[PDB]
């Protein structure tokens, strides 16, 4: 998944 | 942001926790990609209680709220990121709109409450990830  | 505050309650997407959150522990869910840990302070949000299928999220790329409509949460395969391995995410729940790196943690909003927060994203697609069954935080 996401998260940067 | 970037959390739920609900009840002594703080909720986020288990790939951002922090220290202080495993620290503080009281669940976690590596195949919904959440974490719940718990506050001394009384936190604000209240979780919706309903079948919304529409909202409004914040998004951290665009640093604008977006109306959005999203199908009923479902197991999803996602491919592998520096995150997690290829697998399949519970619970998620899919939109069409810009999504980039950085927005996991959004919030996704309807007129009940909170619906979820975004974890994935990707080929025009943004990823929610459902905490509506979650009655017990309420
Ligand atoms: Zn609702």
């Amino acid at each position: 998944f996401r998260g940067k | 942001s970037g959390a739920i505050y609900v009840g002594n309650f703080r909720v986020v997407n288990r790939h951002l926790a922090t220290h202080n959150d495993w620290a503080n522990l009281v669940w976690e869910d590596s195949s919904r990609d959440l974490l719940v840990s718990s506050t001394t302070a009384q936190g604000c949000d209240t979780i919706a209680r309903c079948n919304c299928q529409t909202g409004v999220y914040y998004c951290n790329s665009r640093r604008k709220h977006y109306p959005v409509s999203f199908s009923k949460p479902s197991l999803i395969y996602v491919e592998a990121s520096e995150y997690y391995p290829a697998r399949y995410q519970s619970h998620l729940m899919l939109a069409q709109g810009h999504s980039e790196p950085g927005d996991a943690g959004g919030i996704l909003r309807c007129q009940h409450g909170v619906v979820g927060i975004v974890s994935t994203g990707g080929n025009g697609l943004v990823g929610f990830a459902d905490v509506r069954d979650l009655l017990w935080l309420d």
